[PDB]
């Protein structure tokens, strides 16, 4: 049939400048997130400096979705590009630098372990029983 | 033998028994999550010398300048009358100075011992 | 063409020589200075942060 | 106007390489021979400095 020696070819097109910033983002391969659940989100700047050279800090859906936190990519683009090929209603592809690697990570909203306590259960370096009652009291 | 990860936190399973089913559970001991088992095991040890070096050898190791070859043990698969032999020295056997044979042929590699 | 087994000898001290003639026996000592003085003078008195006063 | 928008996600992964094997070496000189351009090593003085 017609897909199986199927004939494509399209033109690039490179802008100069555009108002728009890209970037580009990639989840490890075991979170199995979804993205129909993502009904709202906040992409915040982290309060912990205290602008631009800081990391960001996702919040999905306020406290009832999952949060999460991440750093740039430690390796320059200085001999790398990356170009993402944006489908248009045209057919021509339009070729865009990025600006950034970004890689936030999963974590999990639960009753956590604070240093001070952590110190005050330290002295039971080996000998804590009941892994449960440790979180019961607190 | 087996080891798995719950999907919510990602953190490593551990097992445990509840009294009202009598069911092996492997529950996260982080999160609140639980799971089913499916092979009723928990810690395998292996005292004796069960290494299996012939699973373990890398079948790239045929294209190595600095190990012997020989003509006198043909591959078994493909049929090639060369290959490259070489002892294991890992410890936890200290012994069996026996002979492993990789077929040097490209896209090969099958190890057999003897 | 290829060496001859009897002509290998003679050739093989011709290569030495030549080694000898162009490195000499101190070379490590010399080369080692002179990349000291060549570059890592420079590259660490670049290195050092600007004086901010 | 901090609008955050999802383009889409990447379905094929392309790696580019040069036809040429040993002509591009001299291009890869000529890049390095660029890239030593500003990089700064000691001078020899024939003259004390008065
Ligand atoms: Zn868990
Ligand atoms: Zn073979």
């Amino acid at each position: 049939g017609p897909s199986s020696q199927n004939v494509t070819e399209y033109v690039v097109r490179v802008p100069k400048n555009t108002t728009k910033k890209y970037n580009i983002m990639a989840f490890n391969a075991a979170d199995k997130v979804n993205f129909a659940t993502w009904n709202q989100a906040r992409l915040e700047r982290d309060l912990s400096n205290k602008p631009e050279d800081q990391p960001w800090l996702l919040r999905v859906n306020g406290k009832s979705g999952r949060k999460f936190k991440g750093i740039k990519k430690g390796g320059v683009t200085e001999n790398t590009s990356y170009y993402i090929f944006t489908q248009c209603p045209d057919g021509a592809f339009e070729a865009f630098p990025v600006h950034n690697w970004y890689n936030f990570t999963p974590l999990a909203r639960h009753r956590t372990l604070t240093a001070e306590e952590a110190e005050e259960e330290w002295e039971r370096r080996n000998k804590v029983l009941n892994h449960f009652s440790i979180m019961q009291q607190r | 033998v087996g080891i798995r990860f719950c999907q919510e936190c990602n953190n490593m399973l551990y097992p445990k028994e509840d009294k009202e089913n009598r069911i092996l559970l492997y529950a996260c001991r982080n999160c609140d999550y639980q799971q089913e088992a499916d092979n009723s095991c928990i810690y395998v040890n292996k005292i004796t010398h069960e290494v299996d070096e012939l699973t373990q050898i890398i079948a790239d190791v045929s294209q190595d300048p600095t190990l012997p070859r020989t003509e006198d043990h043909p591959c078994q698969k493909c049929g090639h009358k060369e290959a490259v032999f070489f002892q294991s020295h890992s410890a936890r056997a200290e012994d069996a100075m026996r002979l492993y044979y990789v077929c040097t042929a490209p896209h090969c590699g099958h190890r057999w011992t003897e | 063409d290829e060496i001859t087994p009897d002509l290998w000898q003679e050739a093989c001290w011709i290569v030495i020589s030549s080694y000898f003639d162009e490195k000499g026996l101190v070379r490590q000592q010399l080369d080692s200075f002179d990349e000291f003085i060549q570059m890592s003078v420079q590259r660490i008195v670049e290195d050092a942060p600007p004086i901010d006063l | 106007s901090d609008k955050l928008s999802l383009e889409g996600i990447v379905v094929q992964r392309a790696e580019c390489r040069p036809a040429a094997s040993e002509n591009y070496m001299r291009l890869k000189r000529l890049q390095i021979e660029e890239s030593s351009k500003p990089v700064r090593l000691s001078q020899q003085l024939d003259k004390v400095v008065t």
